[PDB]
Protein backbone atom coordinates (compact mmCIF):
# COMPACT_ATOMS: atom_id res chain seq x y z
CA UNK A 1 0.00 0.00 0.00
CA UNK A 2 3.11 2.27 0.67
CA UNK A 3 3.86 4.92 -2.08
CA UNK A 4 7.55 3.81 -2.15
CA UNK A 5 6.49 0.12 -2.36
CA UNK A 6 4.02 0.76 -5.27
CA UNK A 7 6.84 2.73 -7.05
CA UNK A 8 9.29 -0.15 -6.32
CA UNK A 9 6.92 -2.90 -7.60
CA UNK A 10 6.35 -0.79 -10.77
CA UNK A 11 10.18 -0.52 -11.21
CA UNK A 12 10.52 -4.34 -10.70
CA UNK A 13 7.96 -4.96 -13.52
CA UNK A 14 9.62 -2.32 -15.81
CA UNK A 15 13.08 -3.92 -15.29
CA UNK A 16 11.71 -7.41 -16.20
CA UNK A 17 10.08 -5.97 -19.38
CA UNK A 18 13.31 -4.08 -20.38
CA UNK A 19 15.33 -7.33 -19.83
CA UNK A 20 12.68 -9.26 -21.96
CA UNK A 21 12.42 -11.95 -19.22
CA UNK A 22 9.80 -14.78 -19.44
CA UNK A 23 6.34 -13.79 -17.97
CA UNK A 24 6.71 -15.97 -14.79
CA UNK A 25 9.85 -14.04 -13.63
CA UNK A 26 8.02 -10.69 -12.98
CA UNK A 27 5.66 -12.29 -10.34
CA UNK A 28 8.53 -14.11 -8.45
CA UNK A 29 10.65 -10.88 -8.36
CA UNK A 30 7.61 -8.75 -7.23
CA UNK A 31 7.00 -11.31 -4.39
CA UNK A 32 10.63 -10.99 -3.19
CA UNK A 33 10.34 -7.15 -3.18
CA UNK A 34 7.08 -7.39 -1.13
CA UNK A 35 8.72 -9.87 1.29
CA UNK A 36 11.78 -7.52 1.58
CA UNK A 37 9.45 -4.58 2.38
CA UNK A 38 8.00 -6.51 5.43
CA UNK A 39 11.36 -5.84 7.23
CA UNK A 40 11.43 -2.38 8.99
CA UNK A 41 15.12 -1.96 8.00
CA UNK A 42 14.13 -2.17 4.30
CA UNK A 43 11.00 0.01 4.74
CA UNK A 44 13.11 2.80 6.37
CA UNK A 45 16.07 2.33 3.88
CA UNK A 46 17.23 5.14 1.55
CA UNK A 47 15.45 5.47 -1.81
CA UNK A 48 18.85 4.49 -3.42
CA UNK A 49 18.77 1.13 -1.53
CA UNK A 50 15.12 0.67 -2.62
CA UNK A 51 16.35 1.22 -6.23
CA UNK A 52 19.18 -1.39 -5.87
CA UNK A 53 16.62 -3.73 -4.10
CA UNK A 54 14.58 -3.73 -7.38
CA UNK A 55 17.70 -5.16 -9.05
CA UNK A 56 18.51 -7.65 -6.25
CA UNK A 57 14.98 -9.16 -6.47
CA UNK A 58 15.20 -9.48 -10.31
CA UNK A 59 18.79 -10.91 -10.15
CA UNK A 60 17.80 -13.51 -7.47
CA UNK A 61 14.81 -14.55 -9.72
CA UNK A 62 17.13 -14.87 -12.78
CA UNK A 63 19.71 -16.90 -10.80
CA UNK A 64 17.03 -19.36 -9.63
CA UNK A 65 15.97 -19.92 -13.32
CA UNK A 66 19.59 -20.06 -14.61
CA UNK A 67 18.93 -16.82 -16.63
CA UNK A 68 22.49 -15.47 -17.06
CA UNK A 69 22.05 -11.86 -15.77
CA UNK A 70 25.26 -10.41 -14.28
CA UNK A 71 25.51 -7.93 -11.35
CA UNK A 72 27.43 -5.68 -13.82
CA UNK A 73 24.42 -5.58 -16.21
CA UNK A 74 22.05 -4.70 -13.34
CA UNK A 75 24.44 -1.99 -11.94
CA UNK A 76 24.57 -0.38 -15.44
CA UNK A 77 20.74 -0.31 -15.72
CA UNK A 78 20.31 0.95 -12.11
CA UNK A 79 23.24 3.50 -12.26
CA UNK A 80 24.55 1.71 -9.11
CA UNK A 81 28.18 1.04 -8.05
CA UNK A 82 29.01 -2.68 -7.51
CA UNK A 83 29.91 -2.18 -3.80
CA UNK A 84 26.55 -0.34 -3.30
CA UNK A 85 24.84 -3.35 -4.99
CA UNK A 86 26.99 -5.88 -3.04
CA UNK A 87 25.89 -4.54 0.41
CA UNK A 88 22.13 -4.59 -0.54
CA UNK A 89 22.38 -8.06 -2.27
CA UNK A 90 24.34 -9.71 0.60
CA UNK A 91 21.90 -8.10 3.16
CA UNK A 92 18.65 -9.17 1.41
CA UNK A 93 19.93 -12.78 0.77
CA UNK A 94 20.73 -13.04 4.57
CA UNK A 95 17.47 -11.24 5.54
CA UNK A 96 15.12 -13.33 3.32
CA UNK A 97 17.27 -16.47 4.04
CA UNK A 98 17.62 -17.29 0.34
CA UNK A 99 19.52 -19.97 -1.50
CA UNK A 100 20.94 -18.25 -4.54
CA UNK A 101 22.26 -20.59 -7.29
CA UNK A 102 25.52 -19.68 -9.03
CA UNK A 103 25.75 -17.87 -12.44
CA UNK A 104 24.96 -20.57 -15.11
CA UNK A 105 28.15 -20.74 -17.17
CA UNK A 106 26.60 -22.63 -20.14
CA UNK A 107 23.81 -19.98 -20.45
CA UNK A 108 26.24 -17.07 -19.94
CA UNK A 109 28.47 -18.50 -22.72
CA UNK A 110 25.46 -18.48 -25.14
CA UNK A 111 24.26 -14.90 -24.28
CA UNK A 112 27.73 -13.27 -23.96
CA UNK A 113 29.25 -14.86 -27.10
CA UNK A 114 26.18 -13.99 -29.24
CA UNK A 115 27.01 -10.29 -28.45
CA UNK A 116 30.46 -10.78 -30.25
CA UNK A 117 29.95 -9.09 -33.66
CA UNK A 118 31.93 -11.69 -35.70
CA UNK A 119 29.18 -13.40 -37.67
CA UNK A 120 28.99 -10.93 -40.60
CA UNK A 121 31.73 -9.01 -42.47
CA UNK A 122 31.99 -5.21 -41.95
CA UNK A 123 34.70 -2.48 -42.48
CA UNK A 124 36.10 -3.44 -38.98
CA UNK A 125 35.43 -7.25 -39.33
CA UNK A 126 37.36 -8.59 -42.40
CA UNK A 127 36.18 -11.79 -44.17
CA UNK A 128 38.95 -13.98 -42.58
CA UNK A 129 37.81 -12.90 -39.07
CA UNK A 130 34.11 -13.85 -39.70
CA UNK A 131 33.14 -17.11 -37.90
CA UNK A 132 30.06 -19.41 -37.71
CA UNK A 133 28.04 -18.57 -34.55
CA UNK A 134 27.26 -22.25 -33.67
CA UNK A 135 30.90 -23.46 -34.28
CA UNK A 136 32.10 -20.59 -32.08
CA UNK A 137 29.66 -21.21 -29.17
CA UNK A 138 30.32 -24.99 -29.19
CA UNK A 139 34.12 -24.62 -29.00
CA UNK A 140 33.95 -21.79 -26.44
CA UNK A 141 31.74 -23.97 -24.18
CA UNK A 142 34.25 -26.84 -24.44
CA UNK A 143 37.09 -24.49 -23.50
CA UNK A 144 34.99 -23.09 -20.53
CA UNK A 145 34.41 -26.68 -19.35
CA UNK A 146 38.19 -27.36 -19.65
CA UNK A 147 38.99 -24.20 -17.62
CA UNK A 148 36.40 -25.36 -15.04
CA UNK A 149 37.84 -28.92 -14.84
CA UNK A 150 41.44 -27.52 -14.46
CA UNK A 151 40.49 -25.06 -11.57
CA UNK A 152 40.65 -21.80 -13.57
CA UNK A 153 36.98 -20.84 -12.84
CA UNK A 154 36.57 -21.36 -9.06
CA UNK A 155 36.72 -18.03 -7.13
CA UNK A 156 37.32 -15.96 -10.27
CA UNK A 157 34.88 -13.72 -12.14
CA UNK A 158 33.27 -16.07 -14.70
CA UNK A 159 33.08 -13.51 -17.54
CA UNK A 160 36.89 -13.08 -18.21
CA UNK A 161 37.17 -16.92 -18.45
CA UNK A 162 34.49 -16.88 -21.24
CA UNK A 163 36.29 -13.92 -23.00
CA UNK A 164 39.60 -15.91 -23.02
CA UNK A 165 37.83 -19.11 -24.10
CA UNK A 166 35.82 -17.32 -26.90
CA UNK A 167 39.07 -15.79 -28.27
CA UNK A 168 40.90 -19.17 -28.21
CA UNK A 169 37.85 -20.83 -29.87
CA UNK A 170 37.84 -18.16 -32.60
CA UNK A 171 41.64 -18.43 -33.23
CA UNK A 172 41.62 -22.25 -33.27
CA UNK A 173 38.82 -22.33 -35.85
CA UNK A 174 41.13 -20.59 -38.48
CA UNK A 175 44.68 -20.66 -36.99
CA UNK A 176 46.68 -19.66 -40.10
CA UNK A 177 44.92 -16.27 -40.39
CA UNK A 178 44.00 -15.54 -36.75
CA UNK A 179 47.19 -16.35 -34.74
CA UNK A 180 48.56 -12.79 -35.38
CA UNK A 181 45.46 -11.22 -33.70
CA UNK A 182 45.87 -10.50 -29.98
CA UNK A 183 43.14 -10.75 -27.32
CA UNK A 184 42.89 -6.89 -27.23
CA UNK A 185 42.44 -6.61 -31.04
CA UNK A 186 39.86 -9.42 -31.00
CA UNK A 187 37.61 -7.80 -28.33
CA UNK A 188 37.92 -4.42 -30.21
CA UNK A 189 36.58 -5.76 -33.55
CA UNK A 190 33.93 -8.02 -31.92
CA UNK A 191 32.89 -4.77 -30.09
CA UNK A 192 33.13 -6.23 -26.56
CA UNK A 193 34.99 -4.60 -23.66
CA UNK A 194 38.13 -6.44 -22.62
CA UNK A 195 37.93 -7.53 -18.92
CA UNK A 196 41.39 -7.10 -17.32
CA UNK A 197 41.63 -10.63 -15.91
CA UNK A 198 40.86 -12.17 -19.38
CA UNK A 199 44.61 -11.94 -20.37
CA UNK A 200 45.55 -13.94 -17.23
CA UNK A 201 42.81 -16.56 -17.95
CA UNK A 202 44.13 -16.86 -21.52
CA UNK A 203 47.71 -17.59 -20.35
CA UNK A 204 46.44 -20.12 -17.73
CA UNK A 205 44.26 -21.89 -20.41
CA UNK A 206 47.20 -22.01 -22.87
CA UNK A 207 49.47 -23.50 -20.12
CA UNK A 208 46.77 -26.19 -19.38
CA UNK A 209 46.47 -27.01 -23.20
CA UNK A 210 50.28 -27.30 -23.40
CA UNK A 211 50.36 -29.86 -20.52
CA UNK A 212 47.60 -31.80 -22.32
CA UNK A 213 49.60 -31.72 -25.64
CA UNK A 214 52.49 -33.47 -23.82
CA UNK A 215 50.04 -36.51 -23.37
CA UNK A 216 49.67 -37.02 -27.17
CA UNK A 217 52.88 -38.59 -28.59
CA UNK A 218 52.39 -36.89 -32.02
CA UNK A 219 52.05 -33.44 -30.38
CA UNK A 220 54.80 -33.98 -27.73
CA UNK A 221 57.35 -34.39 -30.59
CA UNK A 222 56.43 -30.91 -32.08
CA UNK A 223 57.79 -29.15 -28.88
CA UNK A 224 54.75 -26.81 -28.81
CA UNK A 225 54.57 -23.35 -27.18
CA UNK A 226 51.62 -20.97 -26.36
CA UNK A 227 51.53 -19.89 -30.09
CA UNK A 228 52.03 -23.22 -31.90
CA UNK A 229 49.50 -25.04 -29.57
CA UNK A 230 46.58 -22.96 -30.97
CA UNK A 231 46.26 -24.94 -34.26
CA UNK A 232 45.92 -28.20 -32.18
CA UNK A 233 43.18 -26.97 -29.85
CA UNK A 234 40.52 -28.79 -31.94
CA UNK A 235 42.48 -32.05 -31.55
CA UNK A 236 43.06 -31.47 -27.78
CA UNK A 237 39.36 -30.76 -27.06
CA UNK A 238 38.33 -33.91 -28.97
CA UNK A 239 39.98 -35.86 -26.08
CA UNK A 240 39.78 -33.21 -23.26
CA UNK A 241 38.38 -35.51 -20.46
CA UNK A 242 41.01 -38.20 -21.18
CA UNK A 243 43.96 -35.78 -21.64
CA UNK A 244 43.21 -33.80 -18.39
CA UNK A 245 43.17 -37.05 -16.30
CA UNK A 246 46.41 -38.29 -17.92
CA UNK A 247 48.27 -34.94 -17.63
CA UNK A 248 47.64 -34.57 -13.90
CA UNK A 249 48.57 -36.72 -10.86
CA UNK A 250 45.85 -35.23 -8.57
CA UNK A 251 42.43 -36.91 -9.13
CA UNK A 252 40.46 -39.92 -7.73
CA UNK A 253 38.83 -42.93 -9.60
CA UNK A 254 35.61 -42.12 -7.54
CA UNK A 255 55.56 -33.85 -12.08
CA UNK A 256 52.38 -31.90 -13.10
CA UNK A 257 49.75 -31.49 -10.34
CA UNK A 258 46.20 -30.29 -11.13
CA UNK A 259 45.75 -27.41 -8.70
CA UNK A 260 44.21 -23.91 -8.65
CA UNK A 261 46.70 -21.22 -9.84
CA UNK A 262 46.64 -19.56 -6.37
CA UNK A 263 48.21 -22.76 -4.86
CA UNK A 264 51.16 -22.80 -7.36
CA UNK A 265 51.96 -19.04 -7.09
CA UNK A 266 54.80 -20.36 -4.91
CA UNK A 267 55.54 -17.44 -2.48
CA UNK A 268 58.73 -17.64 -0.41
CA UNK A 269 56.50 -17.47 2.76
CA UNK A 270 53.17 -19.28 3.35
CA UNK A 271 50.93 -18.24 6.32
CA UNK A 272 53.44 -16.96 8.92
CA UNK A 273 51.78 -18.69 11.90
CA UNK A 274 51.03 -16.53 15.03
CA UNK A 275 53.57 -17.46 17.78
CA UNK A 276 52.40 -19.96 20.39
CA UNK A 277 51.87 -18.03 23.69
CA UNK A 278 49.88 -19.22 26.72
CA UNK A 279 50.48 -16.11 28.93
CA UNK A 280 47.74 -15.53 31.57
CA UNK A 281 45.85 -12.23 31.56
CA UNK A 282 46.41 -11.96 35.38
CA UNK A 283 50.13 -10.84 35.30
CA UNK A 284 51.26 -7.66 37.14
CA UNK A 285 51.29 -4.36 35.19
CA UNK A 286 54.17 -2.10 36.37
CA UNK A 287 53.99 1.75 36.50
CA UNK A 288 56.97 2.06 34.03
CA UNK A 289 55.12 -0.20 31.52
CA UNK A 290 52.12 2.22 31.55
CA UNK A 291 54.08 5.57 31.87
CA UNK A 292 55.69 5.01 28.38
CA UNK A 293 52.18 5.59 26.89
CA UNK A 294 51.85 9.00 28.62
CA UNK A 295 52.97 12.37 27.30
CA UNK A 296 55.39 14.48 29.41
CA UNK A 297 54.43 18.15 30.24
CA UNK A 298 56.94 19.23 27.47
CA UNK A 299 55.35 16.75 24.94
CA UNK A 300 51.87 18.21 25.81
CA UNK A 301 53.16 21.81 25.19
CA UNK A 302 54.89 20.77 21.87
CA UNK A 303 51.65 19.04 20.68
CA UNK A 304 49.45 22.07 21.73
CA UNK A 305 51.81 24.48 19.82
CA UNK A 306 51.56 22.19 16.70
CA UNK A 307 47.69 22.36 16.90
CA UNK B 1 21.64 -2.97 -23.59
CA UNK B 2 23.62 -6.11 -22.54
CA UNK B 3 22.58 -8.52 -19.73
CA UNK B 4 26.11 -10.01 -19.49
CA UNK B 5 28.18 -6.84 -18.68
CA UNK B 6 31.36 -7.64 -16.64
CA UNK B 7 30.98 -6.91 -12.89
CA UNK B 8 33.92 -4.91 -11.41
CA UNK B 9 34.31 -2.61 -8.33
CA UNK B 10 34.84 1.09 -9.12
CA UNK B 11 35.21 2.97 -5.81
CA UNK B 12 39.04 2.23 -5.85
CA UNK B 13 41.03 5.31 -4.69
CA UNK B 14 44.79 5.37 -5.59
CA UNK B 15 47.78 5.99 -3.26
CA UNK B 16 51.36 6.44 -4.56
CA UNK B 17 54.00 3.88 -3.34
CA UNK B 18 56.10 5.01 -0.36
CA UNK B 19 59.65 6.15 -1.19
CA UNK B 20 62.32 4.47 1.02
CA UNK B 21 63.05 7.95 2.51
CA UNK B 22 59.26 8.92 2.56
CA UNK B 23 59.02 5.84 4.84
CA UNK B 24 62.02 7.10 6.93
CA UNK B 25 60.02 10.30 7.32
CA UNK B 26 56.80 8.35 8.25
CA UNK B 27 58.78 6.72 11.14
CA UNK B 28 59.99 10.23 12.12
CA UNK B 29 56.26 11.14 12.56
CA UNK B 30 55.70 8.14 14.94
CA UNK B 31 58.70 9.52 16.98
CA UNK B 32 57.30 13.15 17.08
CA UNK B 33 53.46 12.51 17.20
CA UNK B 34 53.07 8.86 18.24
CA UNK B 35 50.11 6.97 16.72
CA UNK B 36 47.69 9.95 16.09
CA UNK B 37 47.33 9.29 12.30
CA UNK B 38 45.26 12.42 11.53
CA UNK B 39 48.05 14.70 12.93
CA UNK B 40 50.67 12.72 10.95
CA UNK B 41 48.40 13.07 7.84
CA UNK B 42 48.71 16.87 8.39
CA UNK B 43 52.53 16.59 8.40
CA UNK B 44 52.26 14.94 4.93
CA UNK B 45 50.52 17.35 2.48
CA UNK B 46 49.86 14.71 -0.27
CA UNK B 47 49.01 11.82 2.16
CA UNK B 48 45.43 11.39 3.61
CA UNK B 49 44.63 10.17 7.14
CA UNK B 50 43.76 6.61 5.74
CA UNK B 51 47.13 6.52 3.78
CA UNK B 52 48.99 6.98 7.15
CA UNK B 53 46.86 4.41 8.96
CA UNK B 54 47.28 1.77 6.06
CA UNK B 55 51.08 2.52 5.93
CA UNK B 56 51.21 1.98 9.75
CA UNK B 57 49.20 -1.31 9.47
CA UNK B 58 51.56 -2.56 6.60
CA UNK B 59 54.76 -1.62 8.50
CA UNK B 60 53.17 -3.24 11.62
CA UNK B 61 53.07 -6.59 9.73
CA UNK B 62 56.32 -6.72 7.69
CA UNK B 63 58.61 -4.50 9.93
CA UNK B 64 57.18 -4.67 13.49
CA UNK B 65 60.62 -3.92 15.05
CA UNK B 66 60.65 -0.44 13.35
CA UNK B 67 57.15 0.63 14.61
CA UNK B 68 58.09 -0.41 18.21
CA UNK B 69 61.54 1.37 17.99
CA UNK B 70 60.07 4.69 16.61
CA UNK B 71 57.51 4.81 19.45
CA UNK B 72 60.02 3.89 22.27
CA UNK B 73 62.44 6.48 20.69
CA UNK B 74 60.42 9.58 21.75
CA UNK B 75 61.45 12.81 19.94
CA UNK B 76 60.56 16.56 20.30
CA UNK B 77 57.65 17.32 17.96
CA UNK B 78 58.77 20.16 15.61
CA UNK B 79 56.05 20.69 12.91
CA UNK B 80 58.13 23.27 10.92
CA UNK B 81 61.32 21.06 10.85
CA UNK B 82 59.26 18.08 9.56
CA UNK B 83 57.63 20.16 6.75
CA UNK B 84 61.00 21.54 5.43
CA UNK B 85 62.72 18.13 5.81
CA UNK B 86 59.82 16.31 4.01
CA UNK B 87 59.75 18.89 1.12
CA UNK B 88 63.58 18.42 0.68
CA UNK B 89 63.56 14.53 1.05
CA UNK B 90 60.69 14.23 -1.59
CA UNK B 91 62.71 16.58 -3.90
CA UNK B 92 66.41 15.41 -3.49
CA UNK B 93 65.74 11.63 -3.58
CA UNK B 94 63.37 12.08 -6.64
CA UNK B 95 66.25 13.96 -8.32
CA UNK B 96 68.88 11.25 -7.46
CA UNK B 97 66.33 8.57 -8.70
CA UNK C 1 38.17 -38.97 13.88
CA UNK C 2 39.85 -35.52 14.21
CA UNK C 3 41.44 -33.83 11.14
CA UNK C 4 44.72 -33.26 12.99
CA UNK C 5 44.46 -29.55 12.03
CA UNK C 6 44.09 -26.87 14.73
CA UNK C 7 42.71 -23.47 13.59
CA UNK C 8 44.95 -20.57 14.66
CA UNK C 9 43.28 -17.65 16.39
CA UNK C 10 43.94 -14.48 14.33
CA UNK C 11 41.79 -11.88 16.16
CA UNK C 12 39.72 -11.46 19.40
CA UNK C 13 37.18 -8.65 19.98
CA UNK C 14 36.43 -7.99 23.63
CA UNK C 15 34.49 -5.31 25.54
CA UNK C 16 34.92 -3.88 29.04
CA UNK C 17 33.16 -1.16 31.09
CA UNK C 18 35.56 1.21 32.82
CA UNK C 19 32.50 2.18 34.96
CA UNK C 20 32.98 5.98 34.74
CA UNK C 21 32.42 8.85 32.27
CA UNK C 22 35.56 9.92 30.38
CA UNK C 23 36.83 13.20 28.84
CA UNK C 24 38.20 12.04 25.51
CA UNK C 25 39.84 15.47 24.75
CA UNK C 26 42.02 14.95 27.91
CA UNK C 27 42.88 11.28 27.02
CA UNK C 28 43.80 12.28 23.38
CA UNK C 29 45.98 15.17 24.47
CA UNK C 30 47.74 13.45 27.40
CA UNK C 31 48.30 9.90 26.03
CA UNK C 32 51.02 9.15 23.40
CA UNK C 33 49.22 6.23 21.78
CA UNK C 34 45.78 7.99 21.27
CA UNK C 35 44.02 9.31 18.16
CA UNK C 36 40.86 11.48 18.42
CA UNK C 37 38.86 13.32 15.70
CA UNK C 38 35.28 13.78 17.07
CA UNK C 39 34.17 15.31 13.70
CA UNK C 40 35.15 11.93 12.06
CA UNK C 41 34.53 9.33 14.81
CA UNK C 42 33.18 9.79 18.39
CA UNK C 43 35.81 7.56 20.19
CA UNK C 44 39.53 7.59 21.09
CA UNK C 45 41.66 5.07 19.09
CA UNK C 46 44.42 3.75 21.46
CA UNK C 47 47.27 1.27 20.74
CA UNK C 48 49.71 -0.68 22.95
CA UNK C 49 52.72 -2.68 21.67
CA UNK C 50 52.33 -5.76 23.95
CA UNK C 51 49.94 -7.52 23.45
CA UNK C 52 49.80 -5.74 20.01
CA UNK C 53 46.17 -4.50 19.99
CA UNK C 54 43.87 -1.47 19.33
CA UNK C 55 41.24 -0.09 21.70
CA UNK C 56 38.23 2.13 21.06
CA UNK C 57 37.57 4.20 24.17
CA UNK C 58 34.12 5.89 24.33
CA UNK C 59 33.10 8.92 26.49
CA UNK C 60 30.53 6.59 28.21
CA UNK C 61 33.46 4.67 29.77
CA UNK C 62 32.83 1.61 27.57
CA UNK C 63 35.80 0.15 25.68
CA UNK C 64 36.33 -2.29 22.74
CA UNK C 65 39.64 -4.18 22.51
CA UNK C 66 40.64 -5.66 19.08
CA UNK C 67 43.58 -7.56 17.55
CA UNK C 68 44.69 -9.98 20.33
CA UNK C 69 45.65 -13.56 19.35
CA UNK C 70 44.34 -15.21 22.57
CA UNK C 71 41.50 -14.54 25.04
CA UNK C 72 44.18 -14.11 27.82
CA UNK C 73 46.08 -11.56 25.64
CA UNK C 74 42.79 -9.66 25.03
CA UNK C 75 42.16 -9.49 28.82
CA UNK C 76 45.79 -8.39 29.59
CA UNK C 77 45.58 -5.72 26.82
CA UNK C 78 42.14 -4.50 28.06
CA UNK C 79 43.59 -4.21 31.62
CA UNK C 80 46.58 -2.20 30.25
CA UNK C 81 44.23 0.30 28.46
CA UNK C 82 42.27 0.56 31.76
CA UNK C 83 45.56 1.31 33.62
CA UNK C 84 46.50 4.01 31.01
CA UNK C 85 43.05 5.68 31.57
CA UNK C 86 43.51 5.42 35.44
CA UNK C 87 46.97 7.14 35.27
CA UNK C 88 45.30 9.94 33.21
CA UNK C 89 43.25 10.80 36.39
CA UNK C 90 39.99 8.85 35.82
CA UNK C 91 38.48 6.48 38.47
CA UNK C 92 38.46 3.58 35.96
CA UNK C 93 37.26 0.09 37.02
CA UNK C 94 37.43 -3.21 35.10
CA UNK C 95 33.79 -4.31 34.84
CA UNK C 96 31.92 -6.91 32.74
CA UNK C 97 34.92 -7.97 30.56
CA UNK C 98 33.55 -10.20 27.76
CA UNK C 99 34.92 -11.81 24.59
CA UNK C 100 32.47 -10.83 21.81
CA UNK C 101 34.05 -12.22 18.61
CA UNK C 102 36.89 -14.62 17.66
CA UNK C 103 38.45 -15.19 14.22
CA UNK C 104 40.38 -18.36 13.43
CA UNK C 105 42.12 -19.61 10.31
CA UNK C 106 43.63 -22.81 8.91
CA UNK C 107 44.55 -24.70 5.75
CA UNK C 108 43.09 -28.11 4.86
CA UNK C 109 46.01 -28.39 2.26
CA UNK C 110 43.85 -29.57 -0.71
CA UNK C 111 41.83 -27.60 -3.34
CA UNK C 112 38.06 -27.01 -2.80
CA UNK C 113 35.35 -27.05 -5.55
CA UNK C 114 33.26 -24.16 -4.21
CA UNK C 115 30.74 -24.53 -7.10
CA UNK C 116 30.12 -28.13 -5.90
CA UNK C 117 29.85 -27.19 -2.19
CA UNK C 118 27.24 -24.47 -3.02
CA UNK C 119 25.14 -27.33 -4.67
CA UNK C 120 25.36 -29.97 -1.92
CA UNK C 121 25.06 -27.44 0.95
CA UNK C 122 23.00 -24.70 -0.73
CA UNK C 123 21.04 -23.77 2.43
CA UNK C 124 24.27 -22.72 4.23
CA UNK C 125 26.32 -21.57 1.27
CA UNK C 126 26.53 -18.22 -0.48
CA UNK C 127 29.11 -18.25 -3.26
CA UNK C 128 29.27 -15.05 -5.31
CA UNK C 129 32.52 -15.00 -7.42
CA UNK C 130 31.29 -11.68 -9.02
CA UNK C 131 31.83 -10.12 -5.57
CA UNK C 132 34.30 -12.29 -3.57
CA UNK C 133 36.47 -15.46 -4.25
CA UNK C 134 35.41 -17.25 -1.07
CA UNK C 135 32.28 -19.28 -0.30
CA UNK C 136 30.38 -17.92 2.75
CA UNK C 137 29.26 -20.87 4.82
CA UNK C 138 26.78 -19.99 7.60
CA UNK C 139 26.96 -22.99 9.98
CA UNK C 140 24.04 -23.26 12.40
CA UNK C 141 25.62 -25.72 14.92
CA UNK C 142 27.77 -23.96 16.22
CA UNK C 143 26.60 -20.56 14.83
CA UNK C 144 29.85 -19.77 12.95
CA UNK C 145 30.48 -18.09 9.60
CA UNK C 146 33.25 -19.73 7.52
CA UNK C 147 34.94 -18.23 4.46
CA UNK C 148 36.08 -21.18 2.33
CA UNK C 149 38.63 -20.60 -0.46
CA UNK C 150 39.64 -22.72 -3.51
CA UNK C 151 43.18 -23.06 -1.98
CA UNK C 152 41.82 -24.95 1.03
CA UNK C 153 42.41 -21.97 3.31
CA UNK C 154 39.46 -21.38 5.70
CA UNK C 155 38.54 -18.34 7.81
CA UNK C 156 36.20 -19.00 10.84
CA UNK C 157 34.42 -16.09 12.61
CA UNK C 158 31.51 -15.23 14.98
CA UNK C 159 32.74 -17.37 17.93
CA UNK C 160 32.31 -16.37 21.59
CA UNK C 161 34.62 -19.16 22.89
CA UNK C 162 37.66 -20.99 21.37
CA UNK C 163 35.77 -24.37 21.33
CA UNK C 164 33.19 -22.96 18.82
CA UNK C 165 36.04 -22.30 16.27
CA UNK C 166 37.36 -25.88 16.79
CA UNK C 167 33.81 -27.42 16.68
CA UNK C 168 32.93 -25.59 13.39
CA UNK C 169 36.25 -26.65 11.77
CA UNK C 170 35.80 -30.30 12.84
CA UNK C 171 32.28 -30.17 11.31
CA UNK C 172 33.36 -28.57 8.00
CA UNK C 173 36.44 -30.80 7.48
CA UNK C 174 34.57 -34.00 6.31
CA UNK C 175 32.22 -31.79 4.19
CA UNK C 176 35.29 -30.25 2.44
CA UNK C 177 37.16 -33.61 2.21
CA UNK C 178 34.33 -35.57 0.55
Amino acid sequence: VSRSQQRGLRRVRDLCRVLQLPPTFEDTAVAYYQQAYRHSGIRAARLQKKEVLVGCCVLITCRQHNWPLTMGAICTLLYADLDVFSSTYMQIVKLLGLDVPSLCLAELVKTYCSSFKLFQASPSVPAKYVEDKEKMLSRTMQLVELANETWLVTGRHPLPVITAATFLAWQSLQPADRLSCSLARFCKLANVDLPYPASSRLQELLAVLLRMAEQLAWLRVLRLDKRSVVKHIGDLLQHRQSLVRSAFRDGTAEPALLLPPCMLKSPKRICPVPPVSTVTGDENISDSEIEQYLRTPQEVRDFQRAQ
Amino acid sequence: GSTTTYSSFRKNYYSKPWSNKETDMFFLAISMVGTDFSMIGQLFPHRARIEIKNKFKREEKTNGWRIDKAFQEKRPFDFDFFAHLLQKVLAEEEKRK
Amino acid sequence: GPSGIVPQLQNIVSTVNLGCKLDLKTIALRARNAEYNPKRFAAVIMRIREPRTTALIFSSGKMVCTGAKSEEQSRLAARKYARVVQKLGFPAKFLDFKIQNMVGSCDVKFPIRLEGLVLTHQQFSSYEPELFPGLIYRMIKPRIVLLIFVSGKVVLTGAKVRAEIYEAFENIYPILKG
